[PDB]
């Protein structure tokens, strides 16, 4: 019958993707050392002191 | 991505930027359509707004609620979950976690309920013992109102089943309204509301019956938002638990061969279920009943007239049994 | 770009934590959970582990079970007769420390 | 660049960290019985436990 044309038009309403919330990364601990360049194998050697018994 | 620190193989995986989409449609046209005599005009009609037309604006808009109400029901969840009468609260607790694991923002939930969940609530000793759950000024005692429970507020609803919850983020669900304009050969009509929803009302008379016929209507639309994969997780469902049903009146006698008797059945939490069970005779010479509940026995005798309801949480149906004696 | 680079830092976080040589695990029963935290606390305190700095992330599955808990859900056994575990869905500390609730490790750890 | 490590005892165990996980006592597909409707017809199955965890 009638024939119209009419575009086809993009909305955006509000609705997103849903993604979870990020927590993690505050709560360890981050950047205790920090001189990986300029040590063998980008390896830092942490000591542990020595106890002994009597 | 990852890869190795020092690693041989210098390459980089791109990444890919899709955008998705869905549509939203125009689809239902809701009506209200009236036809008078010049007789009935001129002398039964006496008063036309209080007479027909708001009982016509009254029936668009309860016909607008029933259609938002299939569209909530209606929507496609992937379970159920079944809210034990006797211990409701896990099972609100389990659909916020469930919203939750979909990352369904925690803001602009509503939690609508039937009648016989608000009443299982109220029934619960969970709310009812005043030890259970503080509150020494006992509600769901001396009120038997719940109200909020699981960190969501309760909305009492007779539109939706008694036995049903619906837990709804905001853009869980879509309406679109559209009031049709009124032509240029028509004659000049007004514009009612109804609860929001702009109705347009329009008027003919009809020489080859005589009469005046009135049209109330709307055009509507609706849509349940999906996620990308197809999932549906910004709404969750609740069905109240049934374990045993039962037939109103128990043992009963037909007056005669001739009559009929209307079967209702109704499960332990009270809900009318007699739209959902399966009516067999084990005398069917005697006595046969139909599908929707009516029983006419045709022969004397008696004959054994049994209910089965498939519960909500599935499993064997439950079996409820009647004798009836057939003069 | 950031949120991609984000969300893959958290999951590095995450599998960090979750591959951890952990020996044993400590079940918690659905039904009485409470036990299962205190055997946490006697097992690090055994282990001489400083009672400071010390962080609870549980998961979806984790926090439910507790709001579930009738421990937490029935006032008489937990005083709290506002009742948080029930008129809310939030059990918030027990057996000493602090819940922080995270959809990253898996639901039922 | 980024790098990460596990601080373990001088005798190798691991006892500055503790895992907990919730006991199940019972596993259900979501969807219960069901019948295909033909044999091109494929279903997707979701399993949970009882505290409702997707094994």
């Amino acid at each position: 019958a009638h024939i119209f044309v009419k575009p086809e038009l993009v909305a955006e309403i509000g609705v997103k993707q849903l993604q979870r919330e990020i927590v993690l990364p505050g709560l360890v601990w981050t950047n205790p050392l920090t001189d990986f360049g300029g040590s063998k194998n980008d390896t830092i050697t942490v000591r542990v002191p020595a106890i002994t018994t009597a | 991505n990852r890869r190795d620190l020092r690693d041989p193989d210098r390459t980089v995986i791109a990444s890919e930027l899709v955008e998705h989409s869905f549509g939203v449609t125009l689809d239902k046209h809701v009506y209200a359509a009236l036809k008078f005599t010049d007789e009935q005009r001129t002398l039964d009609i006496r008063d036309y707004t209080k007479q027909v037309l708001m009982p016509q604006v009254s029936a668009v808009a309860y016909e607008l609620e029933d259609y938002i109400a299939e569209l909530i029901e209606g929507a496609p969840y992937e379970e159920t979950i079944l809210i034990d009468p006797a211990d409701t609260v896990p099972a609100f607790i389990t659909a916020d976690q469930r919203m939750g694991e979909a990352n369904v923002p925690t803001d602009s939930r509503r939690l609508v309920v039937g009648s016989a969940v608000a009443a299982a609530l109220a029934k619960d000793k969970q709310f009812r013992h005043a030890d259970w759950s503080g509150d020494q000024a006992n509600a769901a005692l001396r009120e038997a109102h719940v109200g909020r429970l699981a960190g969501m507020n309760v909305i009492r609803s007779n539109a939706i089943a008694p036995d049903k919850a619906y837990l709804w983020h905001r853009t869980a669900f879509i309406l679109a309204y559209r009031t049709p304009v009124v032509p240029e050969g028509a004659k000049a009509g007004a514009s009612f509301s109804a609860n929001g929803v702009a109705l347009r009302w329009l008027a003919d008379y009809d020489y080859s019956q005589l009469g005046d016929r009135t049209l109330l209507d709307v055009f509507t639309g609706r849509k349940v938002v999906t996620e990308v994969d197809g999932s549906f997780v910004r709404a969750v469902e609740l069905q109240l638990q049934a374990s045993s049903i039962t037939i109103v009146g128990g043992a009963f006698a037909l007056a005669t061969t001739t009559g009929t008797k209307q079967l209702k059945v109704r499960d332990d939490n009270g809900t009318d279920v007699t739209a959902r069970c399966t009516f067999a005779s084990s005398a069917g010479t005697k006595a046969t009943v139909s599908a929707a509940g009516l029983v006419t026995g045709v022969a004397a005798g008696t004959a054994d007239i049994t209910a089965s309801y498939v519960p909500p949480q599935g499993g064997t149906a439950k079996t409820a049994t009647v004798t009836v004696t057939v003069p």
